[PDB]
């Protein structure tokens, strides 16, 4: 109902704004709310009556309204800020109600690579004993979140049974990911080994199990 | 004596929460920087200066209490326009009585002055911006304010319409004023929009 | 600090009611002249306000939901809750309770805060289903990694953790893939000593509210 950036972004110690456009209904009749959304928690109030801090918010969190649209400006960037931001007025169309914005996800840019950990189990004893086979990749801690997986069973790839969770973004702005591979038993042991193999960045690493 | 002010005679009785016994006159600025917190009218505003001048003896008490509204809202009559500290109030020597539980029955409460002296008291009426206004403040669509001594006859109506914004506010109060004798009674009763009395004041000429 | 908690996370099936709660704590909900409301997060979408409610028992809805909608509250229990009544998936949210807590006028209040941890509502005709867990044993003087794999359970979420809570450092559990059979699974894995695999019990905790079921796997080595 109010229109917000789906995106905005800046490196460590800029000043970065978040628009916020209305109408005069909402934005133009009555005082803008915003709030931040950090991963893994709800919502959190960052600014109300336009342009006033709870305890707790630092002054360099900035709200300012006029007209039919609001702003939040976020001076001394942080990575800690990287979150979604929300706007929020009252819209007196209809009898009345709160509205928010769409919401921006803030990226801070420039943060430090770091490479995954990928761990690949093989099928455990219990699940072979219920008639069925999963491999596990487990890819953790990486950034920025694009990684590819790739499976193979011997040195032949594989492409049927395999799912794939998008990568998501942990509470220390790292990711997490993972990929499962399903498969009978039976040709679980009919090969020598299954392989997962992780590109993230330039990287490419293999992870190998094999039947005991 | 005389008595000097930054504020006017409207919000010094009213009540106003911006502003914080005995005279000749009153002298009050032309244009003081706290008169209505939320915007309206005081009605025969100047018949109530005059009235106010060789006052004897002048102590506020209370008349109706707040605590005494069981079936209305009490404590949700405040407004962004009258802040007191960074937070919503309102007028504090008046009621802006809301509905309860989504239902607004119908008032009937009388105040017989007891005392010996006269008491001035003050009451007001809530003009919305609009139809929508009136359901979520009264919930009763269609309302009347009835006030009664036996000198004075009122049989109010509030007028729903937008006017320009003032303090944040496109609604209006308006506000009235008697001089209640020694044993007369005032009689209000309303379904809605009704601003009461909660302290009154007793005048000595 | 007051504190707000809503009921657990459950399935409502198409053309039934959802009912939640809020418990407060840390404070009177009659005390103090604030509204009681509900905000909810469609998957993907954004934040939209369903409504807030007096202590007195006064509410304003969103008018989009009005007609679904009814709140109230209880003083004695110290709850508000929330009826949203013919959901379909439209509905499948996640729902927080939250404080108003500065009025500007008698009826807008503005600056939620606090809000609870919300709670996942999933609107659904399918069944009902917990996981089955399965240990994803260490194999090896330096670190393994150890989990559990938390099979085929509907709806979201679960929730793991490890040796009842004493156990936090090196603990991820990722996030659930969605099979195409509609039903998820997901893994958790902690990283140990390797020296200690011969001395310490590792034991993972895997809760589905929306189910009923708890079921608890000791992750042991080979
Ligand atoms: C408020 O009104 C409802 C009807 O909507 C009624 O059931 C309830 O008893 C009332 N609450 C109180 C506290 O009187
Ligand atoms: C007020 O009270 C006195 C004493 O009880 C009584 O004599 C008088 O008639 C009352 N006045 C009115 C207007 O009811």
């Amino acid at each position: 109902v109010l229109t917000q950036p789906p995106s905005a972004s800046g490196t460590p110690g800029q000043r970065v704004t978040i628009s916020c456009s209305g109408s005069t209904s909402n934005i133009g009749s009555n005082a803008v709310n915003w709030y931040q959304q950090l991963p893994g928690t709800a919502p959190k109030l960052l600014i109300y009556s336009n342009n006033q801090r709870p305890s707790g918010v630092p002054d360099r969190f900035s709200g300012s309204k006029s007209g039919t649209s609001a702003s939040l400006a976020i001076s001394g960037l942080q990575s800690e800020d990287e979150a979604d931001y929300y706007c929020a007025a009252w819209d007196d169309s209809l009898s009345g109600s709160w509205v928010f914005g769409g919401g921006t996800k803030l990226t801070v840019l420039g943060q430090p690579k770091a490479n995954p950990t990928v761990t690949l189990f093989p099928p455990s004893s219990e699940e072979l004993q219920a008639n069925k086979a999963t491999l596990v990749c487990l890819i953790s801690d990486f950034y920025p979140g694009a990684v590819t997986v790739a499976w193979k069973a011997d040195g032949s790839p594989v492409k049927a049974g395999v799912e794939t969770t998008k990568p998501s973004k942990q509470s220390n702005n790292k990711y997490a990911a993972s990929s499962y591979l399903s498969l009978t038993p039976e040709q679980w042991k009919s090969h020598r080994s299954y392989s997962c193999q992780v590109t993230h960045e330039g990287s490419t690493v293999e992870k190998t199990v094999a039947p005991t | 004596p005389l008595i000097l002010r930054d504020c006017s005679v409207a919000g010094w009785l009213l009540g106003n929460p911006m502003c914080d016994p005995e005279w000749s006159y009153i002298v009050e600025k032309a244009n003081p920087v706290n008169d209505l917190c939320y915007p309206g009218d005081f009605n025969d505003y100047e018949e109530l200066k005059h009235l106010l001048s060789r006052i004897n003896h002048f102590e506020k008490i209370q008349i109706i209490p707040k605590s005494s509204w069981s079936s209305h809202e009490a404590s949700l009559g405040v407004s962004s326009a009258c802040p007191y500290q960074r937070k919503s109030s309102f007028f504090r020597n008046v009621v802006w009585l809301i509905k309860k539980n989504s239902t607004y029955p119908t008032i009937k409460r009388s105040y017989n002055n007891t005392n010996q002296e006269d008491l001035l008291v003050l009451w007001g009426i809530h003009h919305p911006n609009d139809a929508a206004e009136q359901t979520k403040l009264y919930q009763n669509p269609t309302t009347y304010i009835s006030v009664g001594t036996s000198t004075l006859n009122q049989r109010l109506v509030p007028r729903i319409a937008t006017r320009s914004k003032v303090n944040g506010q496109s609604g209006r109060m308006e506000f009235f004023w008697t001089i209640l004798k020694p044993n007369d009674a005032i009689n209000f009763e309303s379904n809605g929009n009704f601003i009461a009395p909660e302290y009154a004041y007793k005048i000595v000429k | 600090q007051v504190q707000l908690q809503e009921s657990g996370p459950g399935l409502v099936k198409p053309s039934q009611t959802l009912s939640l709660t809020c418990t407060v704590s840390g404070g009177s909900i009659s005390s103090g002249t604030y509204y009681w409301s509900w905000i909810r997060h469609h998957p993907g979408k954004g934040l939209e306000w369903i409504g807030y409610i007096y202590h007195s028992g006064s509410a304003y809805y969103n008018p989009s939901l009005e007609s679904r909608v009814t709140m109230s509250v209880d003083t004695s229990k110290n709850q508000f809750s929330l009826k949203l009544s013919s959901v379909t998936a439209a509905d499948t949210a996640i729902y927080y309770c939250a404080r108003a807590e500065n009025l500007l006028s008698p009826y807008l209040a503005e600056g939620f805060d606090p809000w609870g941890q919300g709670t996942l509502v999933t609107v659904s005709s399918a069944s009902t289903k917990g996981p089955s867990v399965f240990p994803l044993a260490p194999s090896s003087g330096g670190t393994a990694a150890l989990g559990c794999l938390v099979k085929d359970y509907f709806p979201e979420p679960v929730t793991v953790s490890w040796n009842s809570g004493a156990l936090t450092s090196g603990v991820h559990t990722f996030p659930a893939v969605l099979q195409s059979s509609g039903l998820y699974s997901l893994s958790s894995v902690v990283t140990v000593p390797s020296s200690s695999l011969g001395t310490q019990t590792y034991i993972c905790n895997v809760n589905h509210k929306p189910s009923n079921t708890k079921v608890d796997k000791k992750v042991e080595p080979k």
